């Protein structure tokens, strides 16, 4: 039972270069690139680490974390429908990708329900110390 | 024609954008990747930075030539810019782009027209810089020779 693990970004740079950090570490990785599409791989499978970049059009990873976190204590996706989203106890691991400004302080993460951050650009070593505490 | 030569300036080439600024440790990252097992990662990775900024560069040219200019429109383009190249350690074009997105915050439509034209001779200069690295590389490659692995 390898780890299942999700990438939430939108810059195609950032997921080539984590894509083949995570490979050299010995992982693969689901690639969803915007909140939406974060909230409709989550609904269709159970992974064992999520990876979600802060700013993303159409849905920050702020607010898909709110919404994640409320259909984990809720049981269902409402907070998300009445957000706009289209949709068709066992707590995520949700790990922010933050971008170095006022609207991105690991506190703000960690208030829309992250479990801890990785300032950017991602490194080998940072994937790896944040692996080795959340992935088992 | 001398290989040993002319991997030993390779690696003084590359210490020289290091020492000038304009490549910084996270290119050093990209490199370590590149092995066995990805053997043209960084000119890969590289090239779709080129072909990214080249369309982003075009889209802000046309942005900030509009008469009335749309800072909603315009600040996207600095932010994606801004992390691509941070992603592959172009660290003056990177410095470039936070100064842009000041500017931005403030809409001063001057301002962001200088700024606009430091990105574009920043990334001007990596690219060149850059492309330079891998004909060095694919040079001694082709001659029997072998570019020695970042182990760092
Ligand atoms: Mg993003």
């Amino acid at each position: 039972s390898k780890p299942k693990i999700l990438l939430v970004e939108d810059n195609k740079i950032n997921i080539m270069v984590a894509k083949s950090m995570m490979k050299q570490l010995g992982h693969t990785m689901d690639i969803a690139n915007n909140g939406v599409e974060a909230i409709t791989a989550i609904n269709s499978s159970s992974y064992d680490l999520v990876l979600m970049d802060v700013c993303m059009p159409v849905l920050d990873g702020l607010k898909a974390t709110r919404l994640i976190r409320s259909y984990e204590e809720t049981g269902n996706w409402n907070a998300a429908i009445e957000a706009g989203v289209d949709i068709s106890t066992n707590r995520l691991p949700i790990i922010a990708m933050t971008a170095n400004t006022l609207a991105e302080s690991s506190e703000e993460c960690y208030a829309n329900g992250m479990d801890s951050f990785i300032s950017k650009p991602v490194t080998l070593q940072k994937l790896r110390e944040c692996l080795q505490q959340y992935l088992h | 024609m001398d290989l040993v030569q002319k991997q030993k300036s390779l690696q003084d080439y590359t210490k020289s954008l290091f020492l000038e600024g304009i490549l910084d440790s996270q290119f050093l990252q990209l490199q370590q990747l590149q092995d066995e097992s990805n053997p043209d990662f960084v000119s890969q990775v590289v090239t779709l930075f080129f072909q990214d900024s080249d369309r982003i560069l075009n889209d802000l040219s046309l942005s900030l030539d509009q008469q009335v200019v749309d800072f909603k429109k315009v600040d996207p383009h600095v932010h994606q810019l801004k992390g691509s190249s941070s992603s592959i350690g172009a660290q003056r074009v990177k410095n470039a782009c936070v100064v842009f997105r000041s500017f931005c915050e403030q809409q001063n439509v001057e301002a962001c027209h200088r700024c606009l034209q430091q990105v574009k001779q920043e990334y001007y200069l990596v690219k060149n810089r850059l492309e330079t690295l891998f004909k060095l590389e694919q040079q001694i490659v082709a001659s029997g020779g072998m570019i020695p692995a970042v182990e760092l």
